[PDB]
């Protein structure tokens, strides 16, 4: 809806070209970063517990709660800050490169940031683009210049764009000559593939040429130009409105199933850290009830504290028994669980097995967050054409007028013309050595293999397409006759319609309207009396498992053309809903076509596309298939794909059974309850259509007693493999939703190949884009990508699992690490006068959560395979089933806890009984209370670690160095901190505690035991699980 | 083409320990052979240590010195008879327990100024704001400020041996070397410089409750100021209500006589420390010492309760597995 002028002068009101990819700045970093952290629960809560320590008079010095909180920040800010600064220095490059402009007959050399909207740009070969231009001319005629979008969506070929006819003449011919134009384009939409515009070039005196535009004229900002000398563009979008720049945002998907549990535990602890306070406050003011039991003449209450309002004092305590138990919320989890993902996401991008030789590229992880979401999928929505069958079509066994050509020249000769026209082959322009090859270079470059196999087909017969020469088309009809054809309108294909067409003008006569498309969408518009003659053939060729396509021509009368022509073009200059308003202009152009003959193309399966789908099943998933081809075809490739065993009682809902409005439901409820409700197991699979489906969902609001849909969905959950044929481009989305929104939240993993699937990949929990032959429209939106389908096995099982059992046993341990460390300090608030006397020291309250026992859980997080990565992908029986999120469900969670409590108690009561002795050393001396801290601590750091050394089932050389590299650290720290660190301290309370807690040979036997009795409830499950 | 490094492929050189029943069952039967030979190894050296705790708190209408449980002339004098059945062989230690004396009380553990006792001259004249309730009396600085050092257990015990005649032989007690040598020469030091331990304390005074200045706790210069063992061992907090702190140790005479010959003795305690107020008892635990420490059964009954409940499930496991 905007407006532009080539030279900015007609016959700043717009954005400025400076791409700022960053989020922070050099000034608002802190006030932004911090807030974006302290809005998180555990990083904010620990803040409150800081203030409360700086104002109130509380037991533990502010250090033991501000350091382990100032650190976890400074180590996230830096990374989360620096990791950003990479962009600035990156950005500054792109938008500070040289790009010449044309002010007034001048080839100025400005900075790419200086460009404004509506101004001529210049570009040599090999150079990136300054912004979204509109190709206006090139050095040569033909107004053509290829492009290689190798940085926007990852494409690696040389697409070819087009210039504007009325301007191709302009090349160095001072286009600056107040060149008139009006470039109206829809406000920048990030679709990156649609572009509706217009030009209103003005001639010398008067001219209003309404030269419509299109995506074939836009040159994105970042598509390296190739195979040309130079061009001249007219900027339309100028950065931060350009199509590319808009595509930095996809974050509305990273809500894993292991990121809310982490929020269902805290909400528990935050509701346990109170009980631990309330239950331990009341007991105090009920204990102090005794008159002498407080300040019994040997600790006289400081006079001031005596005259304090009781109720108030009843507060400062309850605020003390949070500052004293606050450690019961893991402070350093919001750095590990992130440092893990970052340092441990590449693994899905390096694994060699995700590397096809041909495509000469590997896997690609376009989301560093959904990793853990792979060992969760419960529905897998594959796509038949493109994933299950590579796009290498081979035209075989056509059928003209039901005669199955191998009629002579009355209509057949025409048919061939149909095959060779009405397409977008665009044969390889360059010429190679012809005479040694079969025919010539003759390499066809197109996106829809459904036709590239046709042309190659006709090439096996007389006719052959070799043209598109200067607005015409060339063909060889069994002899030496170029036979130029004048192309007039190439009606692009559109899935929602299933028909592409071409309106050519017979070089020496009238016009023609060729067209092709799926039978179910070409037959409705035909001289019906000819359908049955060829219908049976299209059945067999499909019944056997070949793609099918019908083709028919309709001669137009010239007197009728002008109506169409006008009606056609005028249906383009519309800037609002062009594709729709256009689609509908020629949807009534294919009124009645004289069908000529049908065609059949065969397809191939992938390497293991038949072995994988035999694995997934064994893994518990419920694989679906959302094809678009004819029903019969899908039913054929399915058997081969091996998702329909020999004995499977299908429940088809095809048009061949539901040719009515009400009939289906009758058939629906029958094969649901009386057929699949009264009851190897796989005996039943489903099959639907693009029509039979829409009736169900859209028209469900009638039988509110037993709604159609609510019935239909019921069958889904109870069918291990289902099909969907004749699927539109959007109905491949309503399906996902219709499933995602039922009985919980089944994690739906969809997998597409091309543009058709963009409507679900962007919709399912975790897409999987297969970068195949069509294009990267699918692999650029998908969270991940794998240049095959055989990889979707090694992806889900061998990674989706480890990327779960590597965290499920982190968010668990990272809590159980604390609920033990802070249990004693709660019991020891029983054998003290409830005066909140921290059992441990302070030097052992900061360290323990960042230094003593931080790494050993990180190590086990990045690199570990509790089941060898080979035995896990070579055995999908349950290893993708044993974890249906069960690793964090309410069952296991409160086992660890009821493992902390026990392993917690034994720490204290295990020690208490040990200090009924009156001495432990041999010299007979006594042991203070601090020596009651290190004991019940040194017996802690040796359990919360060893309890790991009983879980790591994959001992690399790192684990050996971390675990035994924290313990042999602790036993050193206490030795150093123990010794002389006096000068700046104020207590010298742990001056020699440790060194004496080890010279008592009768102490180890308490440690060496208290460890065991704490692990003995873990050494058992091993036995009770390795026995059966 | 992709990096075939040992790590990135995610197949680093592993250990892969196969933890299975058939290879873990011995895990039970390997300890049972190694704990029990300790659980019993210790339990022997526990019941072979004789002790005695002569509760002399009072509160007993028939208690020999209830007479001064109530406020009487300061220098009270108790006398308690008691009989030793099995004479003590080694060198015996004499503790002095307590009870319901919450020496671990956050409001009572902060009550020491650790940087003063260390001998920091400047810190002396003006102790911290932690030993508040007993910081300055008569607006003056206190040398061992703070409740902890204030309420220093201040009654003198004594043990007499009654021979055949009625004259009781006095048993010789020793007091030096009853505190961790680590925190008796490093963590507690007198004021910076001086010659007589009095001058060094110029502006300070004695605590409130005490009866004599810190520079008069003992004549022996090696034990007088802030070094008094009695004082030191009273500062390291109790670590529990029911505690007991070393008081004096009897060095085993070189001869081959029993350091404590059996029979009845006399224990006359100069009762000064009153604990009847908070309902706290008092005692005097005599004891020997073995490498394990002091008589304590737990370690014994624990090992033998683990070294014989792990070594049993293995049976119920070994027998259950083969029968399936
Ligand atoms: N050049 C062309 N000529 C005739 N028909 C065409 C065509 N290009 C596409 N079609 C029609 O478009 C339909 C595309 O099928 P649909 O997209 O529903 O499933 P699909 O098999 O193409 C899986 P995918 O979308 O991944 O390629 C085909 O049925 C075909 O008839
Ligand atoms: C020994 O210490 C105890 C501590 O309670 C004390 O009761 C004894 O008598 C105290 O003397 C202090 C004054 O010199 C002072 O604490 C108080 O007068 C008196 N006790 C009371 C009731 O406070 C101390 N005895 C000795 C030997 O001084
Ligand atoms: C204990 O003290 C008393 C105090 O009278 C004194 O006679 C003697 O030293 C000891 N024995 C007796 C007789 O009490």
């Amino acid at each position: 809806t905007r407006t532009v002028f080539v030279g900015n002068h007609p016959v700043q009101r717009f954005c400025d070209n400076r791409i700022v990819s960053s989020k922070y700045t050099l000034w608002n970093f802190l006030p932004k970063n911090l807030f974006e952290q302290f809005r998180r629960i555990a990083n904010f809560y620990f803040l409150i517990i800081f203030l409360v320590q700086v104002t109130v008079d509380t037991p533990t010095s502010p250090v033991t709660s501000g350091l382990p909180l100032f650190f976890v920040i400074t180590v996230t800010a830096i990374k989360q800050g620096y990791e950003d600064w990479l962009r600035h220095r990156a950005d500054n490059e792109v938008n500070k490169s040289t790009v010449y402009i044309i002010e007034n007959a001048k080839r100025v050399r400005k900075e790419s940031e200086k460009i404004k909207v509506g101004d001529v740009v210049e570009v040599q070969a090999d150079e990136t683009f300054p912004c979204d231009l509109i190709l206006l001319s090139s050095c040569t005629t033909d107004g053509t210049c290829y492009v290689t979008t190798a940085s926007l969506d990852g494409e690696s070929n040389c697409k070819t764009h087009y210039a504007v006819r009325d301007t191709i003449a302009l090349c160095t011919a001072e286009s600056i000559d107040t060149l008139r134009a009006a470039i109206e384009c829809e406000q920048p939409q990030p679709d990156l593939y649609k572009f509706v515009g217009r030009i209103n070039i003005y001639s010398n005196s008067l001219e209003a040429v309404a030269r419509s535009l299109g995506p074939e004229n836009l040159l994105l900002k970042g598509a390296t130009l190739k195979n040309t000398e130079k061009i001249y563009g007219v900027a339309v979008y100028t950065g931060m409105e350009t199509k590319m720049a808009l595509n930095y945002q996809g974050k509305s998907q990273k809500r894993s199933a292991v990121e809310k549990s982490i929020n269902a535990f805290l909400i528990v602890y935050l509701f346990i850290l109170l009980t631990k306070a309330a239950v331990c406050t009341t007991l105090k003011y009920v204990w102090q009830s005794t008159p002498y039991n407080d300040e019994p003449w040997y600790n006289q209450k400081t006079q001031k504290e005596r005259e304090t309002l009781k109720v108030l004092k009843m507060f400062t305590d309850f605020l003390s028994f949070m500052v004293l138990f606050n450690f019961i919320i893991p402070v350093s989890m919001y750095v590990t669980v992130e440092m893990q993902k970052f340092l441990g996401s590449f693994f899905i991008s390096w694994d060699k097995d995700f590397y096809d030789e041909e495509i000469n590229e590997g896997a690609l992880v376009n989301t560093s967050d959904l990793n853990e979401e792979l060992g969760q999928v419960d529905y897998v929505f594959t796509d038949k054409t493109g994933t299950l069958t590579e796009n290498s079509m081979e035209f075989i066994e056509c059928c003209i007028d039901g005669h199955k050509y191998k009629v002579d020249k009355n209509r057949e000769e025409l048919f061939l013309r149909a095959l060779c026209l009405c397409h977008t082959v665009e044969i390889k322009t360059n010429d190679a050595v012809d005479g040694a090859t079969e025919s010539a270079e003759l390499t066809y470059i197109s996106s829809s293999p459904d036709e590239i196999a046709l042309v190659k087909g006709a090439k096996r017969y007389g006719f052959t397409f070799l043209g598109n020469r200067n607005g015409y088309m060339r063909v060889e009809n069994q002899r030496k006759e170029i036979e130029e054809y004048e192309l007039l309108h190439t009606l692009n294909f559109d899935a929602v319609r299933r028909r592409m067409s071409v309106i050519v003008k017979t070089q020496e006569g009238d016009i023609l309207l060729f067209c092709k498309g799926a039978d179910s969408a070409v037959f409705p518009r035909v001289q019906n009396h000819e359908i049955e003659l060829t219908k049976v053939h299209v059945e067999r060729n499909a019944m056997d498992g070949y793609r099918t396509l019908c083709v028919a021509f309709k001669e137009i009368a010239p007197d009728d053309y002008e109506r169409i022509n006008r009606q056609l073009i005028e249906a383009k200059m519309a800037l609002q809903d062009r594709e729709e308003k256009m689609e509908k202009v020629f949807d009534d152009i294919e009124t009645n076509m004289n069908l000529i003959g049908a065609t059949a193309v065969e397809d191939k399966l992938q390497d293991q596309a038949a072995e994988t789908i035999e694995a997934l099943h064994a893994a518990g998933l419920k694989v679906w298939v959302l094809t678009g081809d004819k029903m019969e075809t899908a039913k054929s490739t399915c058997y081969a794909c091996r998702l329909f065993q020999t004995n499977t009682e299908l429940l088809e809902l095809t048009t061949k059974t539901i040719e009515e409005s009400e009939r289906k439901e009758d058939r629906l409820h029958e094969l649901l309850i009386e057929y699949r409700k009264k009851l190897e197991h796989q005996e039943y699979g489903l099959i639907i259509d693009g029509s039979t489906l829409s009736l169900i969902l859209n028209s469900s609001q009638d039988s509110s007693s037993n709604n159609y849909k609510s019935i239909f969905l019921q069958i889904c959950m109870k069918c291990t493999a289902v099909l969907c044929c004749r699927m539109a481009p959007l109905q491949k989305a309503q399906i996902v939703r219709m499933v995602k929104n039922l009985k919980g939240s089944p994690i739906t993993l969809s997998i597409g190949d091309g543009a058709n699937d963009v409507s679900m990949i962007l919709e399912s929990h975790v897409g999987i884009g297969i970068k195949g032959k069509e294009g990267r429209q699918a692999a650029r939106n998908s969270d991940y990508s794998v240049p095959k389908f055989k990889h979707l096995k090694k992806l889900l099982l061998a990674h989706g699992h480890l990327y779960y059992v590597r965290i499920a046993h982190l968010v668990q341990y990272f809590f159980y690490k604390n609920l033990c460390f802070i249990l004693p300090q709660f019991l020891y608030q029983f054998f003290c006068g409830f005066s909140q006397q921290p059992l441990y020291d302070a030097a052992y309250l900061t360290m323990y959560n960042i230094c003593f026992t931080s790494l050993p859980i990180l190590a086990y997080s990045l690199l570990e395979q509790h089941i060898n990565i080979d035995t896990l992908t070579s055995d999908p029986r349950l290893y993708m089933k044993i974890s249906g999120n069960a690793m964090l469900q309410l069952g296991p969670f409160l086992y660890w806890t009821f493992l902390a409590a026990f392993e917690g108690t034994v720490f204290f009561f295990g020690t208490y009984f040990l200090f009924q002795t009156a001495s432990l050393e041999e010299n007979g001396k006594v042991y203070g209370n601090w020596t009651f801290g290190t004991i019940v601590f040194t017996v802690l750091v040796f359990t919360v670690t060893l309890k790991l050394a009983l879980d790591t089932r994959f001992w690399t050389w790192i684990n050996h160095f971390v675990i035994w590299g924290s313990l042999a650290f602790y036993v050193f720290f206490s030795f150093f901190w123990g010794g002389i660190i006096w000068p700046f301290l104020k207590q010298q309370r742990m001056y020699f505690v440790f060194a004496q807690m080890l010279s008592s040979v009768s102490t180890w036997l308490a440690i060496i035991l208290l460890i065991f009795i704490s692990l003995f409830p873990e050494i058992l499950l091993i036995v009770l699980k390795n026995v059966r | 083409r992709p990096d075939n490094t040992a790590f990135k492929q995610q197949r680093l050189p592993a250990w892969q320990p196969i933890l299975t029943a058939g290879t873990v069952l011995p895990i039970f039967f390997i300890i049972g052979l190694i704990f029990i030979p300790i659980g019993i190894g210790i339990f022997v050296t526990s019941n072979n240590i004789r002790e005695i705790e002569i509760d002399y708190t009072g509160t007993e209408p028939s208690s020999p010195c209830n007479k001064c449980l109530s406020p009487d002339v300061t220098p009270c004098f108790c006398t308690i008879n008691f009989t030793l059945e099995k004479s003590f062989e080694g060198n015996v230690f004499m503790y002095y327990g307590l009870s319901n004396f919450y020496q671990n009380h956050r409001r009572y553990v902060k009550s020491r100024d650790d940087s003063q006792l260390n001998g920091d001259s400047s810190a002396l004249l003006n102790p911290s704001k932690e030993c508040e309730p007993y910081r300055r009396n008569e607006d003056k600085p206190i040398a061992p400020c703070g409740a902890i050092m204030n309420s220093m257990f201040n009654d003198t015990l004594e043990l007499f041996l009654i021979g055949q005649d009625s004259y009781p032989i006095p048993i010789a007690l020793k007091k030096k070397g009853i505190a961790w040598w680590t925190d008796k020469n490093v963590k507690f030091r007198n004021p910076p410089g001086g010659d007589n331990l009095e001058e060094r304390f110029k502006g300070t005074t004695k605590p409130v409750n005490w009866l004599k200045p810190v520079y008069m706790l003992d004549s022996d210069p090696d034990n007088n100021g802030f070094i008094n063992e009695d004082f030191i061992v009273w500062m390291r907090t109790a670590a529990l209500p029911t505690f007991r702190k070393l008081y004096r140790l009897i060095e085993r005479k070189s001869d081959l006589h029993p350091t404590l010959p059996a029979g009845r003795y006399w224990l006359n305690v100069t009762y000064n420390y009153p604990v009847h107020y908070f309902d706290g008892r008092k005692r005097m635990i005599l004891s020997t010492i073995s490498w394990m420490g002091g008589k304590n059964p737990f370690l014994g009954i624990a090992y033998i309760a683990v070294g014989s409940i792990s070594f049993l499930l293995g049976v119920v496991l070994l027998v259950i597995n083969h029968k399936y």
